[PDB]
RNA sequence: GCGAAGAACCUUACCAGGUCUUGACAUCCUUUGACCACUCUGGAGACAGAGCUUUCCCGGGACAAAGUGACAGGUGGUGCAUGGUUGUCGUCAGCUCGUGUCGUGAGAUGUUGGGUUAAGUCCCGCAACGAGCGCAACCCUUGAUUUUAGUUGCCAGCAUUUAGUUGGGCACUCUAAAGUGACUGCCGGUGCAAGCCGGAGGAAGGUGGGGAUGACGUCAAAUCAUCAUGCCCCUUAUGACCUGGGCUACACACGUGCUACAAUGGAUGGUACAAAGGGUCGCGAAGCCGCGAGGUGGAGCCAAUCCCAUAAAACCAUUCUCAGUUCGGAUUGUAGGCUGCAACUCGCCUACAUGAAGCCGGAAUCGCUAGUAAUCGUGGAUCAGCAUGCCACGGUGAAUACGU
């Protein structure tokens, strides 16, 4: 119950969430190992910490894609929208911070021309 | 000196090493394509036809 | 400043592909296949007013469908010459081909045909800017919004070569619902080579 | 062949030289293939080896063993600027 | 110090045409006390009805010297071609100058 | 000649443990080629030594070394005929604090010592007691910009 | 018992041919499952636009096709026939 | 790092030597109708001499045998004789026409003036009233969502498996067809109107992000060598075949790139996280062997099923301790692997040993405004073999913009 499938770049997270302790567990593994900076961990529990039930509710996570930074970006919009289902009362709170919206940034493609996005070759006058 | 080369192609060679693409309309070497045996001049010109069935220009 | 092919800008948006044969593995041995059978067809029938021809493939079996104008050379009193072409194709393709004929209506309307018959004036010692004239306010009876023909090479004569083109109505080619015609031919002269481009707004 | 199922040597070189060891350097031998390694059985013979216009003679000693032919006919034409 | 490249199209460089481009466009170092050392692109072209062209680019820092002409036969081009180069640099450097200097 | 102005800013966001902007916007500062962890590890362990060696607070110390070299004036050079005059001029509000982590890093890699996890911490001792490379350079800042006190507003 | 694969450059052939599948096959072997839209394979290929020089000028083509999935679990003696008769168009290829 | 999206022979257009003249490639002549292929000898091969066979099928035929002609053949010249194709100003916002009017006339007006815009985009005024090509939109892609559909995809709730495995179900993701959604739509202020500023709703707000799309024309811009083609030229050769060489040279000058000059680093051990593509004379697993490049082996796959294919930076431990070094790898000697008839000129990779310049680069100069620069890996075209080039994919991920 509480699906609040979440995206970031190219990463796709399915979260369902039930009333706990706060255990999180990712792909049947301890969320310790999988996120290694407590940098990355702190934004996991954004949509936890504006509505106060980071200690109440426990996250079952069955991510797959992107980067290792990139699930923790999907992960929070994946909680914000579980955490939106469990009571509409939490939509002014959570608009605030922007932790609806998904973002839209995706890597560019390459063009011919340019050795890259936009890089472009080194011009020489004579 | 062209038209002595296309024959040449078309027989067998000495070794299977000898052995080359060369373009069907025109006959030029270089950059020939062996999806469609066509050299990258006659893919373009003739794509534009509408004569090959699957292309099109490619926005993305 | 280069434009852009207005044919191949809408294929597959509005209009679709002559051939139109799906096959895999066999992909470049059939798509040599039509280019020789468009070399002979456009061979035998080069005075029929013959403008689009496609090709339809389906298990072993060749089915070719003619557009003309004037069909009465192609099939009719004669009922004789269409046949040959099944005797004439089953050399090269040697598959069962059958030939189908269509009517083409309001032949002015087709760019393909427009475009030799502006062309065959030129090697008759016809003035340039005649002929494109004539052949644009034929085309505005049929039901035409928009036509623009040049031609270009070394010109009635000139050393120098130069291009002159003439409008009238709305031929807009940045447009993608627009259903415009193309063709290009070639006027064979004494003097050098011309060549000449139409393109027709279509009503629709 | 420059692996086990090696060496390489061309056959009509090979052959003329074979039914030469008669000879034991009294003919020389005009030849093409520069692709061929040296054998022991070509030691003390003189073979001219073409190199891209001419004929070029080298006498072939037990120190040339194992090596190509070209090796020892420079091709291009070096003398400085 | 000049590093002179003719790139001769229709036409053989020969030695004499050489020394005769390498000396006429040398006596550009009174104008520009510092010439700093860079490479002059020259090319020469003749056409069917002896006509004779000469183009050069001298891309000193911030002075882009360029000059192309048509004339009779080749050394009268080359003459000039001078003419068209020295304007570009007085009007360059008397114009920096003189403007600072309201 | 063309151009609309102002535009927006980024934004930062809080760093846990050590919870400030400076911290945040320092560790981005030193970050080469986009590689994080090797630029915020190194914080991180440096506020030890900054504990273990004199320990007032990480936090503290830290303070008072960022407002004791961040310039307070500046200069904006200007051509003028004839001769080009250094004109003297505030510093804006945003631009405080940039010269300070940009002066406190470029003079960092040049300290001269084994690691840059010594090097970094040591810098900001020194700052924070009005000595070293990084308070040096804001004096010079000052002396050159009050030397030129006259075409000011003029 | 039998799947069905079917293959098109162009899918308005291929969904159009795809429905007269579906609507025979139900009249004998009512044991149809919708079809499935397999993922698309795409090839692009970049060619230089000009003929001499100038190979920062490019131009890029594309081949998209499109497949489908038919599947019956209990076949009848005629469904084979009616597959059989079903004569799809050009431009699209079944696979039995 | 331009044609060249692959120069060992071929490619090859050049050179040396060895050869042919209705010819290597098509038409019309005339006799047979299959014609060859192969083996042996001289062969560097092309080619010279012999034997086995050449079975055509249905008076037709295409090729081949035989000699003749009409003829063929030129990557020979002219891109200032041309067609077609492309670059550039420049995705800059301009360039013209019809009717009217002013001026003897070339010309003018419309297209100017006041606002606004990314935009001759729009409003007001006006001796002008309208139109066309351009701008904008229509096209593709990314970002949110509903219905259809559950296989080769997914595993909520389940029982079982070494492992979503197997049974089971489309719950969720997922794939792809059809739709909704963004249109200054609404509100407040400002203005007379265009419009401008802010705010709410929303995933997205002011042409959301990125592509395809390049107006009249300028440079007698590039291409007769992709193809076509006027004129000129050659034709026992400026045409045709073979081997070998060369296009890879080297006192030097310039442009574009790759690797470094170390401690945010080198070395050793463990381990996590992708997207986009290719595969039938093809991909090639397990297993066994070798230090290694690689060898044997043959599973499965005409593929959401199998393979390519273990992603690398990053993370965690030990060690090295500021040196031309445990940095850097050029260069070279030996021993091997792989493709190919063949690796010397002239291929790629592996093992051992040798260990160079180089400690941040003068004058000068280049790129980039957000998933951008920076950095790290991956794939594809050409391809028997060979990319530090080209075209695409994702991981991590900044600083600054006062202003003209
Ligand atoms: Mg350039
Ligand atoms: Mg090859
Ligand atoms: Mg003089
Ligand atoms: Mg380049
Ligand atoms: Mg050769
Ligand atoms: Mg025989
Ligand atoms: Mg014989
Ligand atoms: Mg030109
Ligand atoms: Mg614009
Ligand atoms: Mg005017
Ligand atoms: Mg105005
Ligand atoms: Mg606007
Ligand atoms: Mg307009
Ligand atoms: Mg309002
Ligand atoms: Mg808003
Ligand atoms: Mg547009
Ligand atoms: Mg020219
Ligand atoms: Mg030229
Ligand atoms: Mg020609
Ligand atoms: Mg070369
Ligand atoms: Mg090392
Ligand atoms: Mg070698
Ligand atoms: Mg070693
Ligand atoms: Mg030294
Ligand atoms: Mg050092
Ligand atoms: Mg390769
Ligand atoms: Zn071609």
């Amino acid at each position: 119950q509480y699906y609040g499938t979440g995206r970031r770049k190219s990463s796709v997270a399915r979260v369902r969430l039930v009333p706990g302790d706060g255990k999180i567990v990712i792909n049947n593994r301890d969320w310790e190992d999988y996120i290694p900076f407590a940098a990355l961990r702190e934004v996991i529990k954004q949509p936890l910490v504006a509505t106060e039930t980071l200690g109440n509710y426990d996250v079952l996570v069955n991510v797959h894609g992107g980067g290792y930074t990139g699930q923790a970006g999907a992960i929070r919009h994946g909680v914000a929208r579980a955490l939106l289902q469990v009571a509409p009362e939490y939509r002014p709170a959570l608009k605030s911070a922007g932790l609806l919206t998904r973002d839209p940034r995706m890597k560019e493609r390459k063009k011919y021309g340019l050795k890259g996005a936009r890089r472009a070759p080194q011009f020489s006058k004579r | 000196a062209k038209k002595s080369m296309i024959a040449k192609q078309k027989r067998t060679p000495k070794y299977a090493v000898q052995a080359y693409t060369r373009c069907e309309r025109c006959g030029r070497p270089h950059s020939v394509i062996r999806k469609f045996k066509l050299c990258r001049i006659c893919f373009r010109e003739l794509a534009y036809k509408g004569q090959i069935p699957g292309v099109k220009k490619a926005s993305w | 400043g280069q434009k852009v092919h207005p044919i191949g800008m809408r294929i597959g948006v509005i209009r679709d592909w002559d051939s139109k044969w799906y096959a895999e593995k066999d992909y470049a041995d059939f798509l040599h296949e039509d280019l020789r059978i468009r070399d002979y067809v456009a061979k035998r029938l080069s005075d029929a007013s013959v403008s689009r021809v496609e090709i339809e493939r389906a298990a072993n079996r060749v089915n070719i469908t003619i557009h003309t104008a004037k069909p009465g050379m192609v099939i009719g009193k004669g009922g004789s010459e269409v046949e040959a072409l099944r005797k004439n194709l089953n050399e090269l393709t040697q598959k069962r081909v059958h030939i189908n004929i269509v009517e083409i209506k309001r032949a002015d309307l087709d760019a393909k045909l427009v475009a030799e018959n502006i062309a065959r004036q030129l090697e008759g010692r016809v003035s340039f800017r005649r002929a494109q004239k004539q052949a644009i306010q034929r085309t505005m009876r049929a039901g035409a919004k928009g036509i623009k023909t040049q031609v270009s090479g070394r010109l009635g004569g000139a050393d120098i070569a130069r291009a002159e083109h003439y409008s009238e109505g709305t031929v807009p080619l940045h447009t993608l619902r627009a259903d415009i015609d193309y063709a290009w031919e070639e006027a064979d002269t004494t003097y050098g080579k011309l060549g000449v481009k139409v393109w027709i707004y279509r009503g629709e | 062949r420059s692996l086990k199922k090696g060496p390489f040597v061309d056959d009509h070189l090979m052959k003329k030289v074979e039914a030469a060891a008669e000879s034991e350097k009294k003919q020389v031998i005009k030849t093409w293939s520069r692709r061929s390694t040296i054998f022991p059985t070509f030691v003390g013979q003189t073979i001219a080896v073409y190199d891209g216009r001419k004929h070029v003679p080298v006498y072939v000693q037990e120190d040339m063993v194992g090596h190509k032919l070209g090796e020892f006919a420079p091709t291009r034409t070096y003398r400085g600027h | 110090m000049l590093k002179y490249n003719i790139r001769g199209e229709n036409i053989e460089v020969t030695e004499p045409i050489r020394d005769y481009v390498e000396k006429k466009i040398d006596k550009l170092e009174r104008y520009f006390t510092e010439t700093p050392d860079a490479n002059v692109h020259v090319n020469l072209k003749v056409y069917s009805d002896k006509n004779a062209k000469v183009e050069v680019t001298i891309p000193l820092p911030n002075l882009v010297l360029r000059a192309e002409e048509t004339s009779g036969d080749l050394y009268a081009s080359i003459d000039l071609i001078v003419d068209k180069l020295e304007r570009q640099i007085r009007k360059h450097k008397t114009k920096v100058n003189r403007k600072f200097r309201d | 000649m063309p151009r609309k102005g102002p535009v927006a800013k980024r934004d930062v966001l809080p760093d846990p443990i050590y919870n400030s902007k400076l911290v945040t916007r320092l560790i981005n500062k030193m970050m080469v080629d986009g590689k994080r962890g090797k630029s915020q590890a190194i914080l991180y362990s440096a506020f030890d030594i900054i504990a273990q060696e004199t320990g007032k607070d990480p936090m503290e110390v830290f303070e008072q070394a960022m407002k004791n070299i961040m310039p307070l004036l500046e200069v904006k050079a200007r051509r003028v005929g004839g001769a080009n005059y250094q004109v003297p001029i505030e510093v804006r509000a945003d631009r405080r604090s940039t010269l300070g982590l940009r002066w406190l890093v470029n003079y960092a890699r040049l300290r001269g010592e084994k690691t840059m996890e010594v090097r970094v911490a040591r810098e900001i001792m020194d700052a924070a007691n009005n000595t070293g490379a990084s308070v040096k350079k804001r004096e010079d800042t000052h002396k050159m910009a009050d030397a030129n006190r006259a075409f000011a507003h003029y | 018992k039998i799947r069905i694969r079917l293959k098109a450059y162009d899918h308005r052939i291929l969904d159009q041919s795809a429905e007269k599948i579906v609507e025979t096959a139900k009249r004998s072997g009512a044991s149809v499952s919708g079809p499935i839209p397999l993922p698309t394979e795409k090839s692009i290929y970049t060619v230089l636009r000009a003929v001499h020089k100038y190979k920062d000028s490019r131009e890029q083509f594309e081949m998209r096709t499109h497949k489908r999935l038919i599947d019956i679990v209990n076949p009848t003696p005629q469904t084979v026939d009616s597959l059989m008769r079903l004569d799809l168009p050009s431009g699209v290829d079944i696979e039995i």
